[PDB]
């Protein structure tokens, strides 16, 4: 599989950058969050990031972290994860799908056993938050050997070893942290396309990161807050999150 | 790249996002720079020596071990500034700290020890201190938040996720990542990312240097043994450090009984978690035990032989507790009365063996007293 | 007839009943013996040294006098064992007990201090302890009570009278007339019949002897005065005996100032007492300075000049205490806060003048905090 | 004034010694306490001893103990208890009477005033209790100065020097503390004939008293018993002072 290749080659003949939202699986529910997820596809999502329920999520702030408590209230656990992301995958095959993980769930049972299981359910990408460029390559070598695409974060405080090696190792995408020279440079070595993330809620951000030459950006914060205001009303939360994604998607032509 | 090797063995490294990568080489390259210059030296020697009571006392303990054919000292870091051996490191990160130009101290605390630590040497190096806890930890420890007050540091209670350590860590490290040219994070063991194990294990290390001294003096031969008390492993790696090359002195660590190896807290090391990998919570009658893993310095030693690691269960802890107050008049800390437990089994067990035994007494127990007594009275 | 001279000027004698003078004569023999044993000067030596942690620390405080000419040095008390210095002579009577072949300890005791510290000295000597303490106190001091048993003391809680202190040391004066063979006295002041005024202050020497070889090493000279809180007056003798020679040393003796003489507690003194001449009781923030009186030595060096003496207030106490744990990250005991407050008033109502002063810390304050966290709390 | 000599000659001439009780004064009342001591004399008492409430009394015990208290809560003060001696002794011209006094009461006002204030009075004797014979001497010099014979007691722990200070400074009586051996050796130094105290409780120990060449006993703990006992109901109680005393007298033949 190449979706990622696919997906940007595709966007570039229409001259439009990526819109990818992100979610925590299960989130407020196991069903409710398959129909969120369902719906932010047919808004015009072009990938997916998902997140999964870990006990310390050191590299997150509060709305995720409710979305996580949310998550291990109604009872998730990995492997539920896993057949959510297998039925994903059966109801959409082009979607790129990408994990964002902590590193003790790698590790847990092995390392190339969850990235055996990732790509029987069909996941293209893991980024592994806690995990720098420095101590990635026990997880990079089996990505790589489970036809799984590792993704690294360049974050602003990078210098120029960094962004080599960030190039040189990660692949589907890169993710730029909330920049345009750090993106000319990233694209200078030959680096996975760079999505932008941290920080995205408006319309106007999505065309500021296509201009200044992102291949697109990933809205996380801004999408799980909708879940957050709306638990009592499903049919206006998916109406909500429907007009979100749209426009954020228009915003990126 | 680093300059020093990040890993003990197998276990250990730099479990960290990206983005913190940068302050810890800092750190890392401003220790290393710090070890070689005299004047960090004499200053860190002036804190140890004038302001925390350094050296510290090695009291033989007779009266405990009457009758038998062991001789028992108790290295006294109780009697540090502080109550603790924490004191000893807080003060040297707090000098880095200066050294790198940092004016500002984040710390997270669990019962308070650390909290408390971590405030008093931010007050004597005018750093300004901030520390972290679990919201519930909060409640239940009112005396020492209110000594971190009175010293001048904030403390912020965490309300998010369970309100426990878990969330008070994770938030440290966020405020961190954004303010680490100002501010340095003053880790309470010797676990966590490189460069902490190592740096905790050389602002320890004079107590077994003490300890080797002390010893050599009195008796004229080392110690068959040195047991410490295990939580993160910081009094006991400061105990075991001088004696690692000294081949024939046994090392014992002391983990807590009450009644698998992962990546978590920044590294690689042996941890509590359960079947699907989330990370649990150690429990003890002592607070201060209560760490779901163990610095990497004692998971490699362990896996080679060099030094052996045991349980002691509550009660065990309690009898070891009510024994010092009564026989030497000494008040122990119940994390270090699990320590010396084991030597009172090892001597009871086998009272015609000639042992040579140093027990680390890592700190006093006043602060102990209201969960000893609610313990006696709830069982008549 | 006694060897030593009782009095000091006019204070001081051995205002007790007829049935325990040859219990004051054999103790005042045996201090006299030992005092040129240098066996006992050993043995007193190393229980001090390897027992209680001496030498104390002499600490500069720069922080608080930046900005001022004065240099304020504190001699570490509150890091002994036990956190006061009354260890220091408990140890010293105990080993006299032992001398003299008494195999019991008998004390009295108001806040617990003492009660802790004869507790502490006498299971560290093999020695039985039983300790007198009024049945109010005893209410209120649950923490101090339970410490005095888990170091195997008994407490008898004394019912009689006002049921205070007053009752406690009558009650332990009358068991010691009947048991004086085989049971020491051990008094917890320089105060009381000769020869206590004698024995504690040569026990509590150190002190000032210590302060006086760490201020020539550290500033090539003596002290322009050094300071020191009075209750019955230990802490202080013991600080300025070694000075009292050195005529340019200024002695300042700090009492309570909170919101004549008599013949009492067996001594000549000036003493808090109505009209009538019944004794009253004095107050203050610290129960620890509650004496109403105070002893004959200090009486005599203010008779002549050699030594002055000034009081404190408990918000002046309290206000010293909060400056000393937020500007060197000491918590101290609030008795030693007057003495504190008092070089705080000589530095800052005379900024420019130079002055090289010692203040005795004479204990820490971590038994001060819910004093003083209820006091902050019922006036905002 | 020379009422102890007197006293003990008469009761030699009656081959007889002296029965002494001893109350504190103003207890329970100061008018109930006047009708006790009147009963005491009248009961057959050869002389009186009386206490004065004092905050601290190191060397005494419990009934004792709470006679004091029973004193400082009618509201008795010193000037109450020497208007109360005065009243007593123009009551009854030849009866010695002795106090039993702590030190600061007599250091107070002056000792040389306490002592004028005795004589004037008709006060005997004054023992101060926490006085060793080797300070006693500012006291002994104003007692005899005002014509007032000090009291010393005589400890069973006393050694030779001991009983020849006690025998060379000690006027009117010498206090033998609960013995034949102490009692020939006082009267070999001529010492003031002496009255056994503490414990006595019963008409057999003063009769072993007078048998063993002590001129005398002093009951204080049983008397004062016999009012604890008896607070409601006044009229019993000083029937059971009088059948005591007489019977307690009647043994010192
Ligand atoms: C939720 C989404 C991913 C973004 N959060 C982060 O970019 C920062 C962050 C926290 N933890 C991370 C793990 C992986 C990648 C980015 C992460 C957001 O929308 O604010
Ligand atoms: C009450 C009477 C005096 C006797 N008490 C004492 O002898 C002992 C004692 C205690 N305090 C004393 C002061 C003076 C003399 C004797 C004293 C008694 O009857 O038990
Ligand atoms: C903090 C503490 C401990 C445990 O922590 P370590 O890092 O293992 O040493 C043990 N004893 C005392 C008294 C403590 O304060
Ligand atoms: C007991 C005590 C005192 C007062 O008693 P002194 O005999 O005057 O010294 C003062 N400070 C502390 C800390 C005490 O424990």
């Amino acid at each position: 599989m190449e979706r990622y290749e696919n997906l940007f080659a595709q966007l570039n003949d229409r001259r439009e950058g990526a819109f990818v939202p992100f979610v925590t699986l299960g989130d407020p529910g196991i069903e409710q969050s398959l129909k969120i997820i369902d719906t932010l596809i047919d808004a015009g999502a072009d990938a997916l990031e998902l997140g999964v329920p870990f006990s310390d999520p050191l590299a997150d702030g509060p709305t995720i972290q409710n979305a996580n408590l949310r998550a291990f209230a109604a009872g998730v656990t990995p492997a539920q994860c896993f057949e959510m992301l297998a039925l994903i995958r059966e109801k959409h095959p082009t979607i790129p799908i990408g994990l964002l993980m902590y590193a003790n769930l790698v590790f847990n049972n092995g390392i190339d056993a969850f990235y055996a299981r990732c790509e029987q359910v069909g996941v293209d990408s893991v980024l592994v938050a806690d995990v720098p460029v420095e101590e990635s390559a026990p997880f990079r070598q089996a990505a790589l050997r489970h036809n799984i695409a590792p993704i690294f974060i360049c974050p602003p405080n990078a210098d120029d070893d960094l962004l080599r090696q960030v190039a040189s190792y990660g692949r589907g995408y890169t993710y730029l942290l909330s920049l345009h020279h750090l993106i000319e440079k990233l694209k200078e070595y030959h680096a996975a396309p760079a999505l932008q993330g941290f920080g995205i809620s408006s319309p106007e951000q999505v065309s500021a990161a296509v201009r200044a030459g992102a291949a697109g950006a990933i809205s996380g914060s801004a999408i799980v807050k909708i879940i957050e205001k709306n638990l009592a009303s499903p049919k206006q939360m998916l109406a909500e999150l429907r007009s979100f994604v749209s426009a954020m998607k228009a915003a990126s032509r | 790249t680093t300059l020093l090797n990040p890993y003990f063995g197998e276990f250990g490294g730099m479990y960290v996002p990206q983005i913190l990568m940068p302050a810890l080489n800092q750190l890392e390259e401003a220790f290393v720079s710090a070890q070689k210059d005299p004047e960090f030296q004499a200053q860190f020697a002036d804190l140890l020596k004038n302001y925390a009571g350094r050296p510290t006392a090695l009291t033989k303990c007779q009266n405990i071990t009457a009758g038998t054919r062991t001789t028992l000292y108790l290295k006294r870091e109780d009697l540090l500034h502080g109550g603790a051996h924490k004191t000893n490191q807080v003060l040297g990160q707090a000098l880095l700290a200066k050294r790198m130009g940092k004016s500002e101290i984040i710390a997270e605390t669990g019962a308070g020890q650390h909290g408390v630590a971590s405030a008093l040497a931010s007050a004597l190096l005018g750093l300004k201190c901030r520390i972290y806890m679990g919201a519930k930890d909060v409640e239940r420890q009112s005396p020492n938040v209110f000594r971190m007050r009175l010293m001048g540091a904030e403390v912020i209670p965490v309300h998010s996720g369970s309100a426990t350590l878990k969330d008070a860590c994770n938030e440290a490290l966020r405020d961190w990542s954004g303010s680490y040219e100002t501010a340095h994070y003053m880790l309470g063991t010797a676990a966590g990312p490189h460069p902490y194990p190592t740096i905790v294990r050389e602002f320890q290390r004079m107590i077994g240097e003490e300890t080797k001294a002390q010893i050599l003096d009195k008796e004229g031969r080392l110690p068959d043994a040195v047991i410490a008390c295990v939580g993160g492993g910081s009094n006991a790696i400061g105990m075991f450090a001088d004696f690692i090359n000294d081949t024939s002195v046994g090392l014992i660590g002391v983990e807590p009984g009450g009644h698998r190896v992962g990546i978590y807290f920044g590294m690689k090391a042996p941890m509590m978690q359960t079947a699907d990998g989330q990370i649990e919570e150690s429990y003890s009658i002592s607070a201060g035990l209560d760490f779901p893993s163990v610095g990497p310095q004692h998971a490699y030693l362990n896996s080679i032989g060099r030094a052996d690691y045991v349980s002691i269960t509550d009660d065990e802890a309690l009898e070891a507790f009510k024994t010092l107050c009564r026989h030497e008049g000494i008040i122990p800390a119940l994390e270090s009365s699990h320590a010396l437990a084991h030597a009172l089994k090892m001597m009871r067990e086998q009272p015609e063996k000639e042992q040579l035994l140093v027990v680390n007494l890592s700190g006093r127990g006043d602060k102990d007293i209201f969960t000893v007594h609610d313990i006696l009275k709830a069982r008549g």
